[PDB]
């Protein structure tokens, strides 16, 4: 079927910076706002979206630190993470959705996200 | 300011002292300034389409040869 | 023909003549010269003062010195002229009144001398307070400075003091002391006293206001606002310093609504 | 002076025929079509024409309207963390492909734009709650405008956008808009680029997508719901249709036969085969 | 005679030129801006203009409606103790930003008054309670009036003040008001006091807030819901939107160019820097 | 007391028996005593920028030097 | 963030009287409304409602007695408390609201308060 | 009466316009001003190409130096010109061209600087070389250094490398270049850019071959000799510098004879 992938996940210390990306397996002919979650407990947050460009949303905890962009062609995302904290530990996913700006826990599908561990000191 | 213009009939009532027959118009009055806001007038034109079927420089007699 | 230029001009109301070698022509204020209040727009029925010649002539307000350190300054009218001569007096004694404005600013230098300042009439020229923790708060009197005017400032400094407050306009010269910016600022009436040029701008201002006649003493109809477009600058001198002096003369006033004397507290 | 409504031409009677007059024969190399009525090459006897082609006009062609797109809504538990509800989509026609492809028979357009709007809202979780009737607000914000950010923030006050404030059960919505393009014409397709890239440049700073430009962006249509939050759930859809009116085309080609694949001409491997299996010689 | 949608001037067809006429070289201490067109300066065609000003006339530019206020409502437990559920509101378009900017490009304006409400409900905690649709009273106070003090004394019977009693779910109300200044035109600024301090009193009888007259005092706008307490608690919000129609406007001003501080002209530190960063000689 | 005034069409109908052409009119009533009630005529007029932009008391010419 | 502060309370006897002080640490372009409120037990009361000048609203309890203020230039407001009694004690508190001239214990902050204590005899 | 003067002109051509506060009117060379070839005076039989716009506006060459040693300077028209937008291509494309011109050369000073320069537009300027062993034998290398332009010299130095003669001009000033002397050279069509007068020439030339149409690659019509009358000085300074530049704009150019591009060996 459908299938996104996450990418440029590991391990870093504190105030570090990251890269995540995501791509379709094909190109969708119908998505075109994409997202990032993320969690660790056993509850998923909403981190941005970004529909194809160049509107991008944040959230009030990633906002000035994270960034999205993403190809206006192509259909994949990415996520420009700095100045990392030690809370923004945890497994990040990639999701394709329709035209919607918002965000909310309610996608059909779910890939495999990619983890993201921040050292403390 | 009025405009009053005729409709094409096609099922007739059995009537001729006040439907089918003595031409039936109808009303129209535009209420707003701008013309976007109009409603379709659909009395519209045709054209010759040779513009696309005989686009050819010296002109087609359909009784001749076509190559001469 | 004869020689007539828009450089040489002989401006005279009143008793007074001020006469300009070097001119940029002269601006009257939205194309209207001043008048006197028409009937069809008349308002207070008593009769009108018109003190006319006594009144109508040109005062000059004391000297500012610019230097390259100068950041503007600003004026208000009626207010600069509150107390010259039988203009103040008339407007002191009278509850209503309305004028007209010529202001003539003169500031010469040399063929090597640079700078440019620009002269502008603002209708209305609200400015902003020094308070971040209260606003509209400014003082009569320190919102009116009288002949000495006010000046801009490059910084905004807000007044800490909650004790005591200063209660004075803090107005910040790129933002044309009102929150808008400079550059915009040619949209009022105005000319430029470019050095190089002219020496001096002349500014024919109608009375401008939402009624026909209004308070003099509780609002200021026009605002003079000075600024150096370009700074000030002499051969290769540190310290340069040339003096601007503003003669002002106000034009087709009438007053309603005699009474006694205000007395207004200015300090 | 024809009118769409106006009768065809009639058949004229014509006889038997044996002349130097060849109107069967024709050579298409020529790029015309042979312009032939029936007489020329049968007998045929006198017809008093009845039928028009009123409905075939273009103005009749597309008097339909047409769905666009979808918008949506959604409420979650309580805030928890989420306050960005609220849709907002790219005005295109380019969504779907029912209208896009009507619109495709030509080359360029003008035409004025009526859209109306169908406004439909349910529950979510079964429970005993109940909303009241909703009002949404419509916000077309012209490129350029800045874009909502939180559900309650400036941009929500429309001072100089164009908003329509729509009361739920009531009649859906519609607006009228002129023929808004800056070009003399929509261009339905664009055989170009936005960048010409140069050579003392990087090949990242020219770059642009092929038959993309400015001429087809109008901006975005921003919906929300404008009453504030509810403890139950309610969620919302806005189907958008389109009416092209007052319209004239120009330069016609040949209808897309293969599935749509994006905002381009564009065409995806498996969907390539249009036609079905006939022999030559089975009626 | 010129409209505001009257075409524009065409552009005349214009040949080289080596003359004493000298259009390019002005002098901007006059305070004039020098009118030129482009046939002043370099060789033209001539070319048919057929655009117009129509969408920048003053009445098109304010032809949009916009938010002032946002007025809510609230229900308690049952009264406990509170019986005071009613929002009063001081009628100023100095609360928003919007709209306020918009009327600051000039000093001075008249204009008939267009307003119009949009309500909206909704529920609270979570239950099975059903409320009746209900009924709003939004009624004007003008400066002197007696402004309600109780949820229902005496004031809510309305004999002389203007009201509008909205019923929910039903069009938003609205109204029209004529030109109401107690002067030949509304001052968008005043430069000065309401009050002049006297010598032979004290600083407190003479002082007052620079820039507040009664110019501007246009009285409240009291709202509340009509119907009875219910046992569940609604909470209500109406936002009015003000057009101004049959507009005419003095003295151009430059726009505010920071953030909006207040009712007056006063600004914030920290809000001081409108301007970016980009160098001199980058395009 | 009908007020009938023309519309500036932009798009046109293919269409000059109805709609696009001969000169498309709109109608309005007034139906309240108070002025303002009013809706906007939009049928506004437009001025010299002179008083803003060439605000001298000698006239402009141009083609002349500015300061002479 | 924003703040408020409350000060002037303090121990009196039975019909004597205060005035309760409350500032914003700077001044707020949106806040309008101003309220006080007290408490004793578990339960808050509201005590009087100010917008900016000069409707005053008031309790059924502190009317005649209470009498509210604030200036129109600076945010903030006083509470004059006069005829007190041993009923009054109570902490009481400040809170700015934006057009809302009713009242509700539904603010968002809240300060810390200012207590009054009463003395009977 | 309105003001207008020899010394305040403006000049437009195509796209491009050039203001002049200080000018000494201007000059047409021998009386014509420039034209196209008229009917009764054609000559090759196709239909001409006439760029108009594209080519009949001003560009400016590179800027050069004037300093107290500067000896002159020198540019062949249209070789100057030949790299110069469409003029150029449309130049190369044809075997046939011809073109008038509108030079303006310019150069500014201070009411304390002094000099003089002579502006001269000589036709068919033939320059002498630098060998003492063979006649005409400059190089076209040489004969035409394009926008660059050349140099006069104060004295003349004889090529003696017979093995790779350097084969260039050798223009000595006093002798106009070309064996005439130089105080003469007002017999061409000219102007003198002295410094407390004026600021630039203009010098409009049409024009001028005893042919109606000649090609444009191998020979130049006008040539444009910039000589110091009197020399560059400036207050008590030993080493002043003031620059010259040039902007010519070709007028009424027609080509004829279309083909594939010449590419000159200019090297
Ligand atoms: C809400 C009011 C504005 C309605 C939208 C008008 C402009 C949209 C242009 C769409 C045309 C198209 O894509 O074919
Ligand atoms: C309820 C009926 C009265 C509507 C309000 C009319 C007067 C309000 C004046 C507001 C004008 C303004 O502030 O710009």
């Amino acid at each position: 079927q459908v299938q996104l992938q996450e990418s440029g996940g590991g391990s870093v210390q504190a105030g570090g910076s990251l890269r995540l990306s995501c791509a379709a397996s094909e190109y969708i002919p119908s998505a075109n706002c994409m997202r990032w979650f993320r969690q660790a407990p056993k509850e998923r947050e909403w981190v941005a979206s970004v529909l194809r460009g160049g509107y991008t949303w944040h959230a009030d905890s990633v906002k000035g630190r994270f960034t999205i962009s993403g190809d206006n062609a192509k259909t994949a995302a990415y996520l420009q993470m700095n100045s990392l904290k030690p809370e923004d530990t945890a497994i990040y996913y990639c999701a394709y959705s329709n035209t919607c700006p918002g965000a909310s826990a309610d996608f059909r599908s779910w890939g495999q996200g990619t983890q993201v561990t921040v050292s403390s000191h | 300011g009025a405009q009053v213009s005729s409709q094409k009939v096609g099922a007739h009532e059995n009537s001729n002292r006040a439907y089918g027959g003595s031409t039936i118009n109808y009303t129209t009055i535009n209420y707003y300034r701008d013309s976007a806001s109009n409603a379709a007038s659909k009395q519209d034109f045709s054209q010759d389409p040779s513009k696309f079927t005989e686009p050819i420089k010296d002109v087609l007699i359909k009784t001749a040869p076509m190559l001469n | 023909a004869c020689g007539y230029s828009d450089r040489v001009l002989q401006l005279t109301l009143g008793n007074s003549t001020i006469t300009t070698q070097e001119a940029a022509n002269s601006v009257v204020a939205y194309g209207r010269w001043p008048e006197y209040l028409r009937d069809s727009e008349a308002n207070p029925v008593d009769q009108p003062t018109e003190p006319d010649v006594a009144a109508c002539r040109f005062y000059t307000l004391d000297t500012v010195s610019w230097t390259k350190e100068s950041r503007g300054w600003w004026w208000k009218l009626p207010d600069a002229l509150r107390d010259m001569g039988l203009f103040g007096q008339n407007m002191y004694y009278h509850y209503l009144g309305r004028s007209g404005y010529t202001v003539h600013v003169q500031c010469n230098a040399s063929k090597f001398h640079q700078g440019a300042l620009g002269v502008f009439a603002v209708p209305e020229m609200c400015l902003a307070g020094d308070s971040n923790t209260t606003t509209m708060h400014t003082s009569y009197q320190n919102a009116n400075p009288g002949e000495k005017g006010g000046t801009f400032t490059g910084t905004f400094t807000p007044d800490n003091n909650q004790t005591s407050p200063a209660r004075r306009f803090c107005p910040v010269d790129y933002l044309l002391g009102n929150g808008t910016l400079l550059g915009n600022a040619f949209v009022f009436p105005h000319q430029i006293i470019n050095l190089r040029t002219n020496n001096c701008a002349t500014l024919v201002l109608p009375y401008v206001n939402s009624l026909s006649i209004d308070s003099m003493v509780k609002h200021n109809n026009w605002g003079i606002a000075i600024l150096p477009l370009a700074p000030l600058n002499f051969a290769s001198e540190s310290s340069p310093e040339i003096p601007i002096t503003l003669t002002i003369a106000p034009m087709c006033c009438e007053f309603n609504g005699l009474r006694n004397i205000t007395l207004p507290r200015l300090q | 002076a024809a009118t769409s409504r106006d009768a065809l031409p009639n058949t004229e009677a014509s006889g038997p025929t044996h002349s130097k007059e060849i109107p069967a024969l024709t050579a298409v190399e020529t790029g015309a079509t042979n312009p032939l009525v029936p007489s020329d090459t049968v007998q045929t006897r006198h017809v008093v024409q009845h039928r028009s082609r009123s409905e075939s006009s273009i103005e009749s062609f597309f008097a339909r309207g047409a769905c666009v797109t979808i918008m949506t809504v959604d409420n979650p538990a309580s805030t928890t963390n989420k306050d960005k509800l609220f849709a907002v989509w790219k005005i295109t026609y380019k969504d779907t492909v029912q209208l896009r492809r009507k619109l495709e028979f030509f080359t360029y357009s003008r035409f004025d734009m009526e859209l109306t709007f169908v406004v439909t809202a349910n529950f979510t979780e079964t429970n005993n709650g109940h909303a009241l009737n909703q009002v949404y607000q419509i916000m077309y914000v012209p490129p350029g405008a800045p874009v909502p950010e939180k559900w309650d923030d400036y941009t929500w006050q429309t001072s100089s956008n164009p908003s329509i404030f729509y009361t739920y059960g009531t009649a859906p919505a519609r607006i009228s808009v002129p023929y808004v393009g800056i070009s003399n014409a929509y261009s339905h397709f664009y055989d170009g680029f936005s960048k010409v890239p140069l050579k003392d440049q990087s090949a990242a700073l020219g770059d642009s997508l092929y038959g993309a430009a400015s001429l087809n962006d109008f901006g975005i249509l921003a919906v929300r719901v404008v009453n504030d939050h509810n403890p139950t759930k309610v969620t919302s859809k806005i189907r958008v249709y389109l009416k092209p009116k007052h319209i004239r085309v120009w330069c016609p080609r040949p209808p897309r036969a293969v599935a749509y694949y994006g905002p381009g001409v564009d065409y995806k491997d498996g969907t390539l085969t249009p036609l079905s299996t006939k022999d030559l010689t089975t009626y």
